[PDB]
């Protein structure tokens, strides 16, 4: 075969010029994503729920054959997992920030940082709306172009791709190194939602409340002028009126009502929410809306299967890129360990029923090692390797050892 | 100070684009006074729009009063040789 | 499908004053730079005679920064219905207008108050004019390090065989990359070039501006087309009440559906030593 | 009133400064920068050639009967002048959609004062300081 | 212009009320409270006597060529009068950096109305209601 790709990629063109495509977006489009994110309301809350489902449950670092890595780091032994957990103390927060950004924006992006001594400090995120990638003829990122607010306008620079890192969740193809914003992808549905919310709010003000219409004069009678109506407005002024006011009139005064003109804003709101939630891939229930026949049985099981599959796909896509483009470089450059080790970062499932896992262990624990049980149950494995490796319970062995 | 109707501002207005495009699609000729309101001609600056009936789809779609062959609704600019 | 979500830019002027001069971030809108008297020669005297005084005398160059401003006001009906972000566009325009303002203040001081002149009288307008203008400054015992240049002067200079021929320049960079060539910023002992725009100098034709004394250009008898000077001896003094630098503020009207953006900066520009500078004349 | 930049013609923004924007019915078709006067109840029309017909300048092009924004007095405006003008000249509606000087007109008082001078057919900058009506 | 409290002299605040503060280049050195008029493109100079020369009052001391803030139409101001004035007197520039009454001048119309009376050589409080330019 060959040592470089020989199929072309669509991902080359006249830069951030006046053409339109998902990888060709401008700094204005990036700030448009930022404006949707900033401005709050229902749309922001749904996309935050999406970030929390994908990344909010926290994380765990594994190394295949971790114990074999055991080495003196600073006069004391560590394994590579112990070193990584010390290199990234607050990884649960970092994963939520980057995982959030990579759902909103086309990419999460950032820097490695060192101490003055040159020991590793942190992986430091960068504000994704400020940065855009520049790519070669085969679609790989060569440089990062940044512009940012500064005294009296914008300040601009270029950075080499060799010392930033970036992560992409949403892609046009497996070949796409630049990715897609789900905000810009679904911008029509977001605009439609916001327009109908404004339309409902305005319609409630005009039509949701009754209004008094006093008509003055006889039909085909003497005309009443504006100054004449002023003296009538004074008698019926709603600011001066109170609940049990009574009225006395001649025959030629009529106190009519503009009724509240019924319209089903609830059904319109439900329709907007159903459009938006499905556009963002969330279940309808995330929008505080429900439907008949979807609450239980196989209809419930399927929508929750689809949600958990969507989460697993995002989680793996993020996990692989974070290990390959943040953790391995950090191990290679700042660590006594082998960077070619089988590191995994796994992100917790947000929708695990611990009570179901416990009942599973009651049924088939007789076929699981104590370490496999501890893993499913989300606890540390036993301190004794034979206890960890054995199948029958640690308490069931402990009560038998107590028989000696 | 610039209002949305102010002359230097018209090209910024989404509606000025939309209504000029929509005017071109509605017209049968360049004769604006016949086809449009004095308000539209001023507000959307229709003198400056290339209105002539060439962008109206009904210019090209056949719509004969008697059609025994289902020919109506064919658009001549969609044929093999256009 | 949706219409083109785009705007095509206008002409953008060259902005160099912050790099091409010593910038002072002043603490006050008015102030003084203190200046020492020139060096002298120790006088001959007989034995046992009193040594007479001729101590260091001082003066100042006053700065008196003027508030440059630019503003814009738009209705919220327009702002909401716009093709692009109108407030981002007006921010960019306001910022640009104030940078252009600094460059006008700088260039007008630089051209008018330079104390030396080399008159080319047509003739040898390329490298020989730059070398001659360095000579004029050197003859007042200062040494220049920078030059500021008109588009007409640049065009003449890059036609000069001493730059346009690789044999004579010692590199083909001027022929290839014109203004971006490293030799253009490293010529006649000058270690910086500051390419100006034509409109920058104050003709007095612009509204609110009253003109300088010279004509800036290099295409008719008597135009000043370049200035060769010491960058440390020309000061751009910037003052801002609320920071180091240009402030943009978002106005919103208390009553009307009106929003706006207004920029400001205070700038002055003053020679410390006007003898450290020479204009080149057509 | 137009500015030229290369190929392009740009309309000048009429209103430089001030907040005396006020709304009237157009008595006829009017174009941006025209001086206007009261011609009926809240209705404005293009000013005639001497005194007694000025309320403000129209800010945008209108068909007959449409609502008009005026810049009134207490505003600075960009306006086309039909003759050469200089700073301190008082100016007056010209009858031609332009302004002209009081000195040229049959009148003895202006509605705006020239702040920046201009040649015949150029755009002046001026401050509107008065209205004029029927005194008989 | 000055007020006295005990042994101290304080400068008066030239502006009492109003938002009509506008910017010009000074065509000469000017002192706070002087009446000024247009003498070139956006350039102001001290008003001479007998009318045709008033845009507003200078608000702070300036050297020649400096930018000057100026108060005009709709402003309410503290200004030094050349002669005794009373409430409801119309006043206009005196040619001496002060104001004087229309009644005293050769002119027939003022630029400000006295709201609080004053003796000669001291500050009245006045409201600026008009500007005067070259009518010929
Ligand atoms: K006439
Ligand atoms: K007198
Ligand atoms: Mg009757
Ligand atoms: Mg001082
Ligand atoms: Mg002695
Ligand atoms: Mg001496
Ligand atoms: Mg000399
Ligand atoms: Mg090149
Ligand atoms: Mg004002
Ligand atoms: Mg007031
Ligand atoms: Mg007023």
């Amino acid at each position: 075969a060959s040592s470089t790709p020989q199929t072309n990629v669509d991902s080359m063109g006249g830069g951030h010029s006046y053409q339109f495509n998902g990888q060709d977006l401008t700094f204005e489009d990036l700030r448009d994503i930022k404006d949707v994110r900033d401005s709050g309301g229902q749309v922001a809350q749904l996309m935050d729920y999406k970030a929390l489902l994908n990344f909010g449950e926290g994380c765990e670092i594994h190394v295949e054959g971790d114990d074999e890595t055991k080495q003196l780091v600073d006069g004391e032994p560590m394994t590579l997992s112990e070193w990584l957990e010390d290199a990234f103390p607050h990884l649960d927060l970092l994963v939520l920030d980057l995982g959030g950004d990579a759902l909103w924006y086309p990419y999460a992006v950032g820097e490695i940082q060192e101490t003055i001594t040159g020991e590793f400090k942190e992986a430091l995120p960068a504000e994704p709306w400020t940065l855009m990638p520049e790519s070669d003829a085969q679609g790989k990122v060569q440089a990062w172009h940044q512009r940012t607010k500064t005294h009296g306008g914008y300040q601009t620079q270029t950075l080499p791709a060799d010392d930033l890192w970036h992560i992409v969740i949403n892609k046009a193809s497996a070949r796409d190194e630049v990715g897609i914003s789900e905000v810009l992808r679904n911008k029509d549905e977001i605009q439609a939602f916001k327009q109908n919310e404004a339309a409902i709010n305005q319609a409630i003000e005009l039509h949701g409340f009754p209004q008094r219409h006093v008509k003055v004069g006889k039909e085909d009678g003497a005309p009443v002028r504006d100054n004449d109506l002023r003296r009538v407005r004074t008698i019926f002024d709603p600011r001066t009126t109170d609940a049990n006011t009574a009225y006395f009139t001649g025959q030629d005064v009529d106190v009519e009502t503009l009724e509240a003109h019924n319209f089903d804003y609830s059904a319109i709101h439900e329709m907007d929410m159903r459009n938006l939630t499905t556009a963002l891939g969330l279940p309808l229930e995330a929008g505080n809306v429900g439907a008949d026949g979807l609450g239980s049985g196989k209809p419930a099981e399927l929508r929750f299967a689809l949600l958990k599959l969507a989460i697993k796909a995002n989680q793996r896509s993020f996990s692989v890129q974070f290990v390959e483009r943040v953790m391995r470089p950090v191990v290679r450059d700042y660590s006594p360990f082998d960077h070619e080790a089988d590191i995994r970062l796994e992100i917790n499932d947000p929708l695990e029923d611990i009570g179901e896992v416990a009942d599973l262990i009651q049924q088939v624990g007789d076929y699981m090692t104590n370490e496999q049980v501890a893993e499913k149950l989300d606890l540390p494995a036993p301190e004794d390797d034979e206890v960890a490796d054995s199948y029958r319970s640690p308490a069931d062995m402990e009560k038998d050892e107590a028989g000696v | 100070m610039q209002l949305r109707r102010s002359p230097g501002m018209r090209p910024m207005d989404r509606d000025w684009h939309q209504e000029r495009a929509r005017a071109r699609e509605q017209a049968y000729s360049s004769d604006l006074t016949s086809q449009f309101s004095e308000s539209e001609i001023v507000k959307y600056e229709l003198d400056t729009a290339q209105i002539d009936g060439s962008d109206n789809p009904r210019t090209y779609i056949w719509n004969r009063t008697i059609d025994l062959f289902g020919m109506n609704g064919t658009d001549v600019r969609e044929l093999r040789n256009r | 499908e949706q219409l083109l979500e785009v705007v095509m830019e206008g002409r953008e002027l060259r902005k160099v004053a912050r790099e091409a001069s010593n910038v002072i971030n002043a603490n006050t809108r008015v102030g003084d730079v203190p200046i020492a008297s020139d060096e002298e020669f120790a006088r001959p005297t007989g034995q046992g005679a009193e040594i007479r005084d001729d101590g260091e005398t001082y003066t100042t160059v006053a700065w008196n920064a003027t508030k440059l401003t630019e503003g814009s006001r738009v209705t919220d009906e327009m702002r909401d219905q716009a093709m692009v972000d109108l407030i981002e566009r007006n921010i960019q325009r306001v910022g640009a207008s104030l940078e252009n303002g600094i460059n006008r203040v700088f260039l007008t001081e630089l051209v008018d108050n330079a104390q030396n002149n080399h008159d080319t009288a047509g003739s040898n307008q390329g490298y020989q004019a730059l070398n001659s203008a360095v000579g004029e400054v050197d003859k007042d015992d200062f040494r220049p390090d920078t030059y500021v240049t008109h588009p007409d002067y640049r065009t003449q200079l890059f036609n000069d065989t001493n730059l346009a021929y690789a044999n004579r320049a010692g590199t083909n960079e001027v022929l290839r990359n014109r203004e971006d060539a490293p030799i253009v910023g490293d010529i006649a002992g000058l270690d910086m070039h500051a390419a100006m725009s034509s409109a920058t100098y104050d003709d007095g034709t612009d509204i609110g501006w009253s003109g300088g004394s010279e004509t800036w250009g290099f295409s008719s008898d008597g135009d000043k087309g370049a200035v060769v000077y010491d960058r440390d001896n020309i000061h751009t003094i910037l003052y801002a009440p609320n920071g180091q630098d240009v402030e943009i503020k978002d106005y919103e009207d208390p009553i009307r559906d009106i929003t706006g953006v207004n920029g400001r900066l205070h700038v002055d520009c003053q020679y410390s030593q006007g003898r450290s500078s020479a204009t080149v004349q057509y | 009133a137009t500015e030229t930049q290369g190929e392009h013609t740009f309309p000048v923004e009429v209103l430089i400064s001030g907040e005396e924007l006020r709304g009237y019915t157009a008595g006829e078709a009017l174009s941006a920068g025209e001086p206007v006067y009261l011609s009926g109840d809240y209705e404005v029309s293009a000013s005639s050639a001497d005194g007694g017909e000025f309320l403000g300048v129209n800010l945008y092009d209108v068909a007959s009967g449409e609502p008009v924004a005026l810049a009134g007095d207490d505003c600075e405006v960009r306006v086309e002048v039909s003759e050469q003008v200089t700073a301190n000249d008082e100016i007056l509606p010209d009858g031609l959609g332009t302004f002209e000087t009081v000195a040229t007109s049959a009148a003895s008082a202006g509605v705006a004062i020239v702040q920046e001078g201009a040649a015949s057919g150029e755009v002046c900058e001026a401050y509107i300081f008065a209205v004029q009506g029927t005194t008989a």
